[PDB]
């Protein structure tokens, strides 16, 4: 299972 | 910007036995960027039912792909891979050697 | 033994020829289990291992949603990184991301990771403590600073210690037939004659899993590491791998040379001789 969850560099 | 030259391997999935079903593999690896033209060839001519694996990459970020198709070796038919890439001035061709 | 689950994301910018090409593949150990392709038709996270296909529509929907958010995050990064590097808008550029988790033989967390590249070279990386960052250069210090204020390590560490290893584990049992197998190398040697006084001697390892393997040639017990030709381990196409190593023998010295195979599937290191 991959990551959620947000991010943004 | 970074540019790496593909390594090219042409081999059979199983040991090539004349008249039996098999798969012809062309595994290019260690290249960058990902844009790459790979053909499998039967007697100088281009095959159409060729599939490839999903684009993935290695420790060093260089990409690898496997191109393959169902084939049945024969005593006379020649097979090869033709790979073009920005690091390659002209399209490179590697014949399939069963032996090896 | 020890196991890992890893996700690879690749985002290429094709300016004025559509949106960025996004590709994600997922692996448990050396086995690929899922894929997303921004070009593909389905537009869903799809299965690529038989042992993952019936996981429910709720697994497939949640996974499709997330990788669609990955898509839209990496589209934005491509534009932001053009900025960071004063690059023209016509240039094709690449972004790569790799994250996942390992476990030991206890199936408990061993280590987690989250690396990132741009145009084929390291950009920024989650340090082994999973709490700090490691920028490769000037433009990457900004991004480092950004994630420090957003507290992105905390969020990664969260997924790496929990959901990650936790699902690595669910899969290991779901496809325990594929994922806990070990195929030992099927070995043999060939002999071809380059010319009259020379002969190619080649040692083969076929149909092994996992990919990790060692093939070494020797002369009178002396390693020919520098005189050998090794090739990269390669996918056979059926979940197994291949690899060979060749030396050249002065026709007659065949008995001097021997090939050594090492694999986690062999009880004892095989020694091949030509005799």
């Amino acid at each position: 299972m991959i990551l959620g969850g947000v991010f943004x560099v | 910007m970074i540019q790496r030259t593909p390594k090219i391997q042409v081999y059979s999935r199983h040991p090539a036995e004349n008249g039996k079903s098999n798969f012809l593999n062309c595994y290019v690896s260690g290249f960058h960027p990902s844009d790459i033209e790979v053909d499998l060839l039967k007697n100088g001519e281009r095959i159409e039912k060729v599939e490839h694996s999903d684009l993935s990459f290695s420790k060093d970020w260089s990409f690898y792909l496997l191109y393959y198709t169902e084939f049945t070796p024969t005593e006379k038919d020649e097979y090869a891979c033709r790979v073009n890439h920005v690091t390659l001035s002209q399209p490179k061709i590697v014949k399939w050697d069963r032996d090896m | 033994g020890s196991h890992s689950m890893r996700y690879f994301f690749t985002s290429v910018s094709r300016p004025g020829r559509g949106e960025p090409r996004f590709i994600a593949v997922g692996y448990v150990d050396d086995t690929q289990f899922v894929r997303f392709d921004s070009d593909a038709a389905s537009q869903r996270m799809e299965p690529r291992a038989p042992w993952i296909e019936q996981e429910g529509p709720e697994y497939w929907d949640g996974e499709t949603r997330k990788v669609k958010a990955h898509s839209q995050t990496h589209r934005v990064d491509l534009g932001t990184l053009r900025g960071y590097y004063n690059q023209s808008e016509a240039g094709s550029h690449t972004v790569q991301r790799m994250y996942g988790c390992d476990v030991g033989s206890d199936w408990r967390f061993l280590r987690g990771y989250h690396q990132y590249a741009y145009d084929g070279k390291d950009y920024i990386a989650l340090k082994e403590d999973l709490r700090s960052w490691t920028a490769a250069d000037m433009a990457a210090q900004t991004t480092k600073h950004k994630w420090e204020a957003a507290h992105v390590a905390e969020q990664l560490r969260a997924y790496l210690e929990g959901t990650c290893v936790e699902w690595l584990r669910r899969y290991l049992e779901n496809g325990k037939e594929t994922l806990q197998r070990t195929d030992a190398p099927k070995t043999h040697m060939t002999h071809h004659a380059v010319s009259d006084h020379e002969a190619t001697l080649r040692c083969w390892a076929l149909s092994f899993y996992p990919a990790e393997i060692t093939l070494t040639w020797q002369r009178d017990g002396e390693d020919q590491t520098q005189d050998t030709e090794l090739v990269e381990t390669r996918p056979a196409g059926d979940g197994t791998f291949q690899k060979w190593a060749a030396v050249v023998v002065p026709s007659g010295q065949e008995q001097r040379y021997t090939c050594h195979v090492q694999h986690e599937g062999l009880p004892k290191p095989l020694t091949l001789r030509w005799e």
